[PDB]
């Protein structure tokens, strides 16, 4: 009677219902897609833009950590932002230890590890956010990972979370996925945005995108700034 | 999580304790072992556990434990528990003797006990130590004494009080029949097998299922005897005829 | 139950809201920043005739120049007023001056809302302070009166009364109060007081008062000024 | 971290019930018994797997404490390798203090004190494992057996697991004070073919014995062999 | 004494009435979800490893997503629990195969590695504040004196010694399988493992694979090194039925 | 630094000089080094110019802490003990003081002497400093307990004044405290030459 | 039995929510209304005093952090000065280490970080306050609302507290003339979006008012009872 | 290392854990004390009726040090902790100010114990309630009851026994100035007061009286009959 309300508590089936609670409370936050191509991994975020009192940029959605990896995050801004910093200091203890600049399969797996290690107890709840990373070394290939609020890390092409993932899975799935060179895509992700915003009730769907490619040698702009006026240019193909 | 305390530590709205006179049930449930002194020395006398043929020796039984050259004890309630607790109070005889070089007077050592044993009631959250032990002793300050503890706390010199059950066959008949001045302790032993001899199911009461233990002395040093096989079936025929 | 550091259904926390009560029990004290002066007055309410009436401490001297006037579940303040005068007497050693009264106020009202059941080692509180009291204290800047709650929420206070009569007491103070001592706001207060009156005719018996004025230190009254005052009503 | 409360606690009949519901965990384990012989011991166990699928040479339920004791168990699993854990650890202790071989009694002591306060102490459940115990020490033999309470009585024989009071009655009626030597292998062979689910497979049983020259566990040959001396 | 419940017995670790604690059979429920499947191959010189593995949507990367980790040069492992709790298992592993080599000089024997994680798991399953954490290890390897060795230690700590045996989804029908084809030859040598491995598979769920969705991880005595097939080579061992 | 004290049938004078050296070179002719921890009490200072000043400030501020806690005068024997106790668990530590702890309470004139070994005793008369024993010889000749205030006051003026004339480290002024029962007063602030004028040598 | 999720930071409701963090977001809207903005120069903080009591200092609500950094408190009280204790003690280890001004969004990021840890784990209840701070770094004056739920924004004109909605529907449609509008001018068009929180009778008094003034060539600037005195205009009749 | 809050604030501002160990000091023995102008004495329920007793160790009557002594009510083992600690900060603070220490500062260290453990994590607040009597430096025979809320007060006869609310009433009636002389009529007062309750001290009661710091002296049952049959003559 009552099987719920602690992570050290199993199912009569084995179902540890305070991660799958986690789950749907980054199920009713907005989309953040991240497309793999063999020059880097573009990501771009939605926003759900509230007032007008809100600036540009009012909360960031697209950390970075390493100098080269991303953090398109989806649920708790709270929790995601927390473990977005010691992200940081995850690879800050990396090169630090060992000179070497983090691979990101070893970071994924840490960070990775690290939120499931936090759902063994009822003296901490779950995090509250899906994550995504992404980053390119000079022979790495475009790496990036998905992770949970299970703690479970795979390797992707064009993960998709967020409330509209549904519909997000579907269009990254018809786009040609391998061999076009991240310039194109850029301009192609605000097709994937603006087709899975479905409202124009006060959310402004004023998104916002990053990557790291060849024409930024493992790092992380916004996006420089010029896109912003011509991925916006693909209006209409949302409204016809 | 709050959900899940017992909450051991918490005031009846009654006033009293739940899990400490929880404990003083769990001694009328298994417990035996009264003891009497005299002008001379003090006895213990004891039942062990059924009638079971299959226990092959006990050096000393599970009931009568050795404590220092002067002192001893007996324990009622859950066994598994007191054992923990006479090595710890084993442990508090021995290191008075390092501070001190005396052979530790029984009250400080009853006192020390129960105030761990409080300890453990107190707070913690653990559920306290289920049983009413209880101690003879003898120092140079005063004579020959016994004292008898509980889980909840407080002791005292008890001359005559048994523990376990039936409290009336032991011990209401004993405040009937002690005589406070002189004792002789021989005939104590005869009041400790009249009172054994009341509170049991069998008539064979020889020390297959009787465990005695007397505390005497000789030319100053204190003499523990454990009282050996045939003198059971000597006091056992000391009767010949009636008791009551 | 629940636990301590849990939000009520109301908006509030749970410990806090209810520390808010057992304020409401206990004895009634009321003070009056004046222009000279701040005065302090509390009826300890002796429980019986065959006694001594003199040693139940509720006007407490932090300082020469600081005096407090707790009231509700007493003797659990004891502890903060510890901090109270071993932070007065820190910031006189390490300063070499006086104090404000916000400061003192300052320093006992982050031990208010300051516990819980699992954090630090356990010389931490498990439930609020259960006591409402106010620094009656006079200041470089001018006497004034400090009115605490369990919460932490300290406030600016001229005119304040703790306690049961906090209701009936606090509005008969709200109208007879606008000038400045000239040594009647005392007599005016135990009038407060006597309206208040639960058990007895407020003697000096029952009744303790102080007044905290720029000149002096201190005053705890002692009994023949406290009759003498009586004996002008 | 932690939960620093008892979860053992006392019945408002006055005895504690996680003891009880230890004592039927144990009593719905593999039954196992265990001979005091007038040079020596027999300590007798029965691995019955799922299927003829598992390695019977890979686990034991005979092994010694780095010496000359051996202790076999009836009840939970895993909760047997804490406590044989443990057990060495503490004869390690104990050896490297008093440079002797522990004696048995003293052995039983400790094990019996560590497994006290999982009766206690924060949220630990109690082992409901009552591991038997064997021993030469000097002169005699010992046997022992250490409840999940941690109360312990040394005897002649018993046994323990599966419906143990027929190996109790059973062992009450063929005993001897100067049955020694491979005569109380015979019974105890004879205790566990009274149940055992059929047919006596060398490979489900497995026999230990303290013949003065420390514990050892019996190779299957020797099982077999007096399996075939039926 | 049966149905009288000490209150939190389907909640915390701890003993219910007739004993059978509500956490691990909760547990071993727990690596059933999804399902993806091993078997353990035993060889008298090479044991073999099979595991069927299913993406989604051909949007994973396949390469990636795996069971089959590699704990040290001659021990691999495959698990089939939840793959959360997986790698906070194979990662302490490595960690106690690493630690044995640098504490214990020689590399760490298959046996009592299975034996320590099944210690931690049952530390799991023996404090409360914690689940015990839901995958079970099939970890091979070849140690110098004996031959190939498997094992499998589940969520409560029992590591058996097993001759082949794989629990995924699908357990019984498998082991069955096994069974009924083991008997024919005790000796059991079949080095080829051509008509046991994949044959376990396709005869128990019936999809008689493309080299795509199985992994195989195999050891062998003439070359210790654990190694992971790529389909070439399964490609060759799956024509051969 | 010469401080010296004496109690007799009014109280207990405390004069001390007034002059901190460096080693050799010299920092203030004006040194209070007397500190008035109460209207009640006093207590001196005897080198370790920070170390003495630090201990009676916390020591008057644990006297304070007496005087609230327990609403009660401090006894002279509570605050010698106690500053005995703290800078006893600094020995060793390089910590070098010393002091009169004088002070009238309710059973005597008080004159306490703690230093930083953790003497304290009691006293009838003292003279702690870095000359010092100066002020011993000439305090003893003149001192009996059969003295009025006057020449009590002309006793401790030609004390520490032969102190600090025949002593290098010493000097400049003297200040002189006659407490009693009710507290401390002031009755001096000259410095030498003005005694040495006054008194001809 | 009725409500399970009351033993409850660490517990989700079975939707998304967290059932009590956004009940400390309730425990804000629940506290006194204030409003802060921002110019192209210089950034103000406007906040009315509740007077619960004889008369009072009102519990004075914006608070002196820094050396330019002010923020602006509502909610609890004692847990709002634990906060800005912690945001002044480090604000000043920023002084002594770097010897530099702490920049405003990594003051608000790691309080950000310092509020999210009891959120995250057991039986510690969040800071139920909800900043609204304020100052001036390298670039523009920037204003930070932060939230008991650790999730602060970069905000331009924001407005929190009790029926603090209407205030800001104010201000959202009268953004047009900021990035203009010099301090004379500027905080009337505060204080008249401070003037309809209050229930609809009521002048915005010199008690009850305290603001705060900060940006370029000017240190964070308290005015008092007095100094509020020399704004004064409006009707708004509101 | 247990945790969790106990001593909780209920609704209505209602510390129930303190109030059940007001039953718990209502579920005792039945201790009395006078402050009788040159001497205090104490008495309580005899033991129950020895029989079987030692009486050397069923002392409801405790000594701090010398002067102050104290006769704890409920639960007669929670209270030797805080005779415990009574006796060793007693000694400590012989050992800064060196008095023969002040019988209130003593038990305010008692009643800021138990307020302390009305605070902290998970420890069960007393049930015991003290009268700690005494002298000081100028005789002044102050007597102090405390509370398991920590409370003190200087009371006169502070009867806080079991059956002792008709005690204090009848002790609230019948002292007025009748029992300012030495020893007699003070005691004559307890033994009366405590006879009101059970019956003769024969078997019952058990007292101990402090005249002017020195000679902490019980009385065996010698005293108890005298004061008894003095009693029975004067009714």
């Amino acid at each position: 009677t009552g099987y719920d309300l602690s992570a050290s508590t199993f199912s009569p089936d084995g179902r540890v219902f305070q991660v799958e609670y986690a789950m749907k409370a980054v199920e009713n936050s907005s989309t953040a897609i991240g497309i793999r191509c063999k020059d880097g991994v573009v990501f771009g975020v939605e926003k759900l833009v509230l007032s007008k009192l809100y600036e540009e940029g009012s909360n960031k959605r697209l950390f970075n950590v390493d100098r080269h990896v991303g953090m398109a995050v989806a649920g708790l801004l709270a929790d995601a932002r927390s473990l977005a910093d010691i992200a940081r200091e995850e690879a800050s203890n990396f090169r630090s230890n060992f000179g070497y600049n983090i691979p990101l399969k070893h970071l994924a797996d840490r960070v990775a590890m690290y939120v499931h290690a936090y759902t063994l107890y009822s003296a901490v709840r779950p995090f509250g956010c899906s994550f995504m990373l992404g980053s390119y070394s000079v022979n790495d290939g475009a790496q990036l990972y998905m992770i949970d609020p299970s703690g479970v890390s795979y390797g992707y092409w064009g993960c998709a979370i967020g409330k509209a993932r549904q519909a997000a899975k579907t269009e990254i799935e018809k786009l040609q996925m391998k061999e076009m060179t991240c310039r194109d895509i850029v301009k192609e992700v605000a097709k994937i945005i603006y087709i899975v915003h479905d409202e124009v009730k006060d959310k402004a769907f004023e998104l916002e995108l990053s990557w790291v490619g060849e024409l930024t040698n493992g790092r992380h702009e916004i996006v420089p700034k010029d896109i912003r006026e011509e991925a916006e240019k693909y209006a209409k193909e949302s409204l016809k | 999580s709050r959900r899940y305390d017992s909450r051991t530590t918490i005031f009846s709205p009654e006033g009293r304790l739940y899990q400490v006179e929880y404990a003083m049930e769990a001694i009328g449930h298994a417990g035996t072992c009264l003891g009497i002194l005299a002008n001379d020395g003090v006895l213990l006398a004891a039942e062990r556990r059924n009638i079971h043929k299959l226990l092959d020796e006990v050096f000393f039984s599970e009931k009568i434990y050795k404590l220092n050259e002067d002192m001893a004890c007996s324990v009622a309630g859950i066994t598994s528990d007191a054992n923990v607790l006479t090595n710890e109070l084993r442990l508090i005889a021995q290191r008075y003797l390092l501070q001190y070089q005396e052979p530790i007077p029984c009250e400080q050592l009853v006192t020390a006990l129960c105030d761990i044993k409080q300890a453990y009631t107190q707070f913690g959250g653990k559920r306290p130590f289920g049983v009413s032990l209880l101690y003879i002793g003898w120092d140079k300050h005063y004579g020959f004494q016994l004292y008898q503890s509980d889980p909840s706390g407080n002791y005292g010199g008890w001359k005559a009080t048994c523990i376990g059950n039936n409290s009336a066959a032991a011990v209401s008949m004993l405040k009937q029949d002690y005589k406070e001045g002189e004792m002789t302790l021989k005939s104590a032993l005869a009041l400790a097998i009249k009172v054994l001899n009341k509170t049991m199911d069998v008539s064979k009461l020889s020390a297959e299922k009787v465990e005695i233990a007397t505390l005497t002395r000789e030319n100053g040093k204190t003499v523990i005897r454990v009282l050996k096989q045939k003198e059971v079936e000597q006091l056992i025929k000391k009767h010949e005829e009636e008791e009551a | 139950d629940r636990g301590v550091n849990t939000f009520s259904p109301e908006g509030r926390l749970f410990q806090v809201e209810y520390a808010i009560e057992a304020i409401k029990l206990g004895s009634t004290a009321i003070g009056i920043q004046t222009s000279e002066g701040v005065c302090l007055a509390v009826e300890k309410r002796i429980t019986s005739p065959l006694m001594e009436p003199s040693s139940i401490e509720k006007i407490v001297e932090i300082d020469a120049h600081i005096g407090c006037a707790m009231s509700g579940l007493i003797a659990d303040a004891k502890t903060l007023i510890d901090k109270a005068r071993v932070e007065t007497q820190n910031h006189w050693f390490t300063y070499n001056e006086t104090m404000t009264v916000e400061s003192v106020t300052q320093a006992v009202s982050n031990l208010a809302l300051q516990f819980g059941e699992e954090d630090a080692d356990p010389g931490a509180m498990s439930r609020p302070f259960g006591v409402a009291l106010l620094f009656g204290g006079v200041d470089e800047k001018g006497p004034q009166l400090f009115h605490m709650d369990p919460s932490g929420t300290f406030v600016q206070c001229d005119a304040r009364a703790i306690g049961s009569a906090s209701e009936g007491a606090q509005s008969s103070l709200q109208e007879v109060y606008h000038k400045s001592m000239t040594l009647k706001e005392a007599i005016k207060s135990s009038l407060i007081i006597l309206k208040q009156v639960m058990e007895e005719k407020l003697n000096a018996t029952n009744i303790e008062l102080a007044t905290v004025q720029p000149g002096q230190n201190f005053h705890m009254f002692t009994k023949e000024e406290l009759e003498e005052v009586i004996k002008d009503i | 971290r932690g939960y620093s409360f008892s979860l053992t606690t006392f019945s408002p009949s006055g005895k504690l019930v996680q003891i009880e519901y230890a004592l039927a965990a144990v009593a719905g384990g593999a039954p196992s018994v265990g001979i005091k012989a007038a040079n020596g011991v027999v300590l007798a166990t029965e691995k019955k797997q799922k299927s003829i699928l598992y390695d019977e040479r890979s686990v034991h339920k005979v092994e010694p404490i780095t010496k000359h004791i051996g202790l076999v168990y009836s009840g939970m699993g895993p909760d047997y390798r804490v406590l044989v854990h443990r057990a060495r650890k503490l004869a390690q202790q104990y050896y490297l203090v008093y440079q002797e071989p522990i004696p048995t009694a003293q052995l039983v002591q400790r094990v019996a004190s560590v497994m006290q306060e999982y009766t206690q102490s924060g949220g630990v459940r109690p082992f409901g494992v009552s591991l038997l115990i064997c021993g030469w020490n000097e002169g005699r033999p010992y046997l022992f057996q250490s409840d999940p309470s941690g109360a312990y009585f040394a005897w002649k024989a018993t046994a323990m697991g599966k419906n143990y009071v027929n190996g109790k009655t059973f062992l009450e009626k063929r005993y001897n004070e100067d049955l020694e030597l491979e005569d109380a292998i015979h019974t105890a062979i004879l205790t566990l073919k009274e149940s055992f689910e059929g047919q006596m497979t060398e490979d489900n049983i497995e026999v230990g014995i303290c013949n003065e020259a420390g514990f050892r566990r019996l190779t299957p040959t020797e099982v077999k062999d007096y399996l075939a001396a039926i | 004494s049966r149905g009288s419940s000490a209150g939190f017995d389907r909640h915390i670790t701890i003993f219910s009435p007739e004993g059978r604690l509500y956490q691990v059979e909760y547990a071993f429920k727990a690596i059933n979800q999804g399902g993806l499947t091993s078997v353990a191959v035993r060889g008298k010189d090479c044991a073999v490893i099979v595991t069927q593995k299913k993406v989604p949507d051909k949007l994973l990367d396949s390469s990636t997503v795996t069971h089959l980790f590699k704990i040290t040069e001659n021990i691999g492992c495959v698990m089939t629990g939840m793959t959360a709790d997986s790698r906070s298992q194979v990662q302490r592993a490595r960690y106690e195969a690493a630690n044995w080599k640098y504490k214990y000089g020689y590399e760490i024997p298959v046996d009592m590695l299975c034996k320590r994680i099944a210690d931690i798991s049952q530390v799991y399953t023996q404090n409360a504040e914690m689940r015990p954490l839901g995958c079970c290890m099939i970890l091979i390897g070849i140690d110098e004196e004996q031959g190939p060795q498997v094992y499998k230690c589940d969520p409560a700590g029992y590591y058996c010694g097993f001759k082949a045996t794989a629990a995924g989804v699908k357990q019984t029908e498998s082991t069955s399988f096994l069974e009924k084809k083991v008997k024919k030859k005790f000796d059991w040598t079949f080095e080829q493992t051509v008509e046991t491995a994949i044959t376990c598979l396709s005869t128990v769920l019936s999809i008689d694979f493309k080299p795509s969705e199985i992994e195989v991880g195999v050891v062998t005595v003439e070359n210790p090194k654990f190694r992971i097939l790529t389909e070439a080579e399964i490609d060759a061992h799956l024509v051969a039925l | 630094t010469t401080t010296l004290a004496f109690k007799f049938r009014h109280g207990v004078i405390v004069a001390a000089d007034s002059r901190a050296t460096a080693g050799a070179y010299i920092a203030s002719q004006t040194v209070k080094k007397v500190i008035e921890i109460n209207p009640y009490l006093l207590g001196t200072m005897a080198g370790g110019a920070a170390d003495c000043s630090f201990w009676e400030r916390l020591l008057a501020r644990q006297c304070r802490i007496y005087e609230l806690r327990n609403k009660e005068r401090i006894s002279v024997a509570a605050a010698s003990k106690l500053l005995a106790n703290m800078v006893y668990q600094y020995k060793g530590m390089g910590l070098s003081m010393g002091t009169m702890i004088c002070g009238w309470d309710k059973r005597g004139p008080g004159l306490y002497y703690v230093d930083s070994e953790g003497n304290r005793i009691s006293g009838a008369t003292f003279s702690v400093g870095s000359g010092s024993v100066y002020a011993y010889g000439v305090m003893d000749r003149g001192y009996s307990y059969d003295l009025e205030v006057e020449q009590a006051y002309d006793l401790a003026r030609r004390a520490i004044y032969q102190a600090t004339y025949r002593d290098a480290y010493s000097g400049g002024a003297v200040n002189l405290y006659h407490v009693r029962e009710d507290g401390w007063i002031r009755v001096s602030s000259d410095n030498v030459a003005d005694l040495h004028e006054k008194y001809s040598g | 039995a009725a409500n399970q999720y009351d033993n409850d930071v660490t517990v989700w409701s079975p939707q998304g929510r967290i059932h009590q963090i956004e009940y400390a977001m309730e425990a804000v809207k629940q506290g006194s209304a204030t409003v802060g903005l921002k110019s192209k120069t210089h950034a103000v903080l406007v906040a009315l005093k509740r007077a619960q009591s004889e008369l009072a200092a009102h519990q004075k609500k914006i608070l002196h952090v820094d050396n330019h950094i002010g923020i602006s408190i509502a909610g609890l009280t004692a847990d709002a000065r634990l906060l800005c204790n912690f945001m002044r003690q480090e604000c000043l280890d920023s002084r002594f280490v770097f010897d530099r001004p702490l920049p405003v969004s990594r003051l608000v990021s790691l309080i950000g970080s310092k509020t999210q840890i009891p959120t995250q784990r057991y039986g510690r209840r969040p800071y139920g306050v909800g900043l609204l701070i304020a100052g001036y770094d390298d670039m523009g004056p920037h204003i930070f609302q932060t939230c008991p739920s650790a999730n602060y924004f970069d905000c331009r004109a924001m407005s929190i507290g009790a029926r603090s909605q209407s205030a800001r529907t104010y201000l959202e449609r009268h953004m047009s003339e900021f990035m203009e509008c010099n301090l004379d001018e500027l905080v009337k068009h505060g204080l008249r979006a401070l003037r309809e929180t209050l229930p609809a009778e009521q002048d915005l008094t010199t008690k009850n008012v305290s603001i705060g003034i900060v940006g370029k060539d000017l240190e964070f600037t308290i005015y008092d009872d007095d100094d509020v005195s020399p704004f004064l205009d409006g009707l708004e009749e509101r | 290392s247990y945790d969790r809050a106990i001593t909780v604030f209920s609704p209505d501002g209602h510390l129930f854990q303190v109030e059940y160990a007001q039953e718990a000091v209502k579920k005792g023995s039945t201790a009395v004390g006078v402050r009788g102008r040159d001497i205090v004495v104490l008495g309580v329920e005899k033991k129950s009726v020895a029989k079987l007793q030692d009486e050397r160790t069923v002392r409801k009557i405790c000594a701090l040090d010398d002067n102050v002594c104290m006769a704890f009510a409920g639960l007669t083992a929670d209270a030797r902790i805080v005779i415990n600690r009574a006796r060793v900060e007693c000694q400590s603070h012989r050992l800064t100010v060196e008095d023969p220490v002040t019988v209130e500062y003593i038990t305010r260290y008692i009643a800021s114990l138990k307020q302390r453990y009305t605070q902290s994590n998970g420890r069960r607040p007393f049930g015991i309630s003290a009268l700690i009597v005494g002298f000081d430096f100028d005789g002044t025979p102050r007597l102090y009851q405390t509370d398991p809320s920590g409370t003190y007060h200087a009371w006169k006869a502070n009867a806080i026994g079991r059956g002792a609310k008709s005690v204090r009433e009848f002790l609230e009636k019948n002292y007025t100035d009748d029992a300012i002389e030495t020893d007699d009529l003070t005691i004559k007062l307890v033994i009366k007061a405590l006879l009101e309750v059970v019956q003769s001290g024969g078997k019952n009661i058990e007292l101990a009286v402090m005249r002017r710091d020195q000679s902490l002296k019980i009385l065996n049952p010698e005293e108890i009959e005298k004061y008894v049959a003095e009693i029975e003559k004067e009714k």
